[PDB]
């Protein structure tokens, strides 16, 4: 449960 | 109407779209990028649609909001009546590919061989293998599991790119892109042929489509299926012939992504386009074929028959599958 990798 | 923006993924992609933007009447216009999570940087940005993504390249995607808009379909293994466009997609075998003649390798005794990859963050080449080899070995330190690899992407002074090769003139080693000898599904497979490494993580089509003549490409021209064994995951090893019971996982076909607001025109130009350049297309072979380019599967797989519309507006981790998503956020922790 991440966000956006940029 | 607008005009449609691709996303290119290094030089040999982008000499492709530029044809296809002029049979296009530039209906589709091309904008290009060293590596496909440039080209993913691009679309967030705006400065580009859409483009054609590996599963694991959707998961990327997908966590920074762009959607999937239509998947590539490949011929069926059983007779359907339905249109190719509305024909249901089934995933491909994620395998692992040694020679014959390497006697003694199996599953469980890679550790410390020589492996090649398409790239890193790729279903098959990368989070399928890698995110079981950290699982059965209790281990993220999955970048000294083999000894020497071709995983583009990677940091090319590393053991994870010591294989990789670049281009004509020994540049690029390890760029994530088709300039890179070894790059991609095919390049994995040449990697394997030419005994670089002596597994390649590719899919059951691949092995299929570049030995008996399949391919004429001279790495591959030669080459005899029979010379090759796949790795099960209870260590037997098999031939090609046995995927459908020898494999390490099935992925989601590769699909077109685009921001949200433009996902509908972007499904509704590509419909067009292949009607025109794809699979018996109104021009294609005389004018131009969106689904070839001499076994390099460049912007979509040569295998393609046509891009198949999506049931159920799925978002991202539709598309991918619960299980597959997962798979790919345990692999993630590690880095
Ligand atoms: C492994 O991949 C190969 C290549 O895509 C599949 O073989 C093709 O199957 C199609 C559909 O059945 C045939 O009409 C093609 O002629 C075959 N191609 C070749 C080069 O032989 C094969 O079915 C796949 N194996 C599994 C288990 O999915
Ligand atoms: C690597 O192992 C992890 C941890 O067991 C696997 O994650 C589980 O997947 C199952 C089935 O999809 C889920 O019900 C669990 O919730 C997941 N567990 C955790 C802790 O997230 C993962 O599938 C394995 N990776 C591979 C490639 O097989
Ligand atoms: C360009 O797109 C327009 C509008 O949809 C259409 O009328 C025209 O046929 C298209 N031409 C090609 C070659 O894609
Ligand atoms: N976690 C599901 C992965 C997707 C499987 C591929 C498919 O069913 O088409
Ligand atoms: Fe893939
Ligand atoms: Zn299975
Ligand atoms: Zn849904």
């Amino acid at each position: 449960l991440e966000a956006c990798a940029f | 109407y607008t005009r449609v923006v691709w996303c290119a993924v290094g030089p040999e992609e982008q000499k492709k779209c530029q044809q296809w933007s002029q049979q296009s009447g530039q209906n589709v216009t091309c904008a290009t990028a060293s590596t496909t999570d440039d080209c993913i940087v691009l679309v967030l940005k705006g400065e580009a649609d859409a483009l054609n993504l590996d599963g694991g390249y959707i998961y990327t995607a997908g966590k920074c909001g762009l959607v999937p808009v239509l998947a590539e379909n490949r011929k069926s293994s059983k007779h359907s009546s339905l249109d190719c466009v509305l024909r249901p997609t089934e995933g491909y075998l994620a395998v692992a590919v040694v020679k014959k003649a390497n006697e003694g390798l199996t599953w469980n005794s890679l550790k410390d061989k020589k492996s090649c990859h398409t790239a890193v963050d790729r279903t098959a080449g990368w989070n399928i293998p890698m995110g079981l080899i950290v699982n059965q070995t209790g281990s993220c330190a999955f970048d000294e599991f083999f000894s020497q690899s071709c995983a583009p992407g990677a940091d090319p002074k590393s053991r994870l790119c010591a294989l990789c090769a670049g281009d004509d003139q020994g540049l690029d080693k390890c760029v994530p892109n088709s300039k890179e000898k070894y790059y991609g599904y095919t390049g994995a497979f040449r990697c394997l042929a030419e005994d670089v490494g002596d597994v390649a993580f590719v899919k059951n089509d691949t092995v299929w489509e570049n030995t008996n003549g399949e391919s004429t490409a001279d790495w591959a021209k030669n080459l005899k299926r029979e010379d090759f064994r796949l790795l099960c995951l209870d260590g037997t090893r098999k031939p090609v012939t046995e995927a459908q019971s020898c494999h390490l996982a099935v992925a989601p076909n590769h699909a077109v992504v685009s921001r949200s607001d433009r996902a509908a025109h972007v499904e509704q130009v590509l419909l067009h386009q292949q009607a025109l350049f794809g699979k018996n297309g109104k021009n294609c072979p005389d004018k131009f074929c969106l689904f070839k380019s001499e076994t390099k599967n460049l912007l979509f797989n040569d295998n393609t028959e046509c891009l198949a519309k999506l049931g159920g507006r799925p978002t991202y981790e539709e598309y991918l599958g619960t299980e597959y998503v997962t798979a790919i956020a345990n692999l993630k922790k590690c880095s």
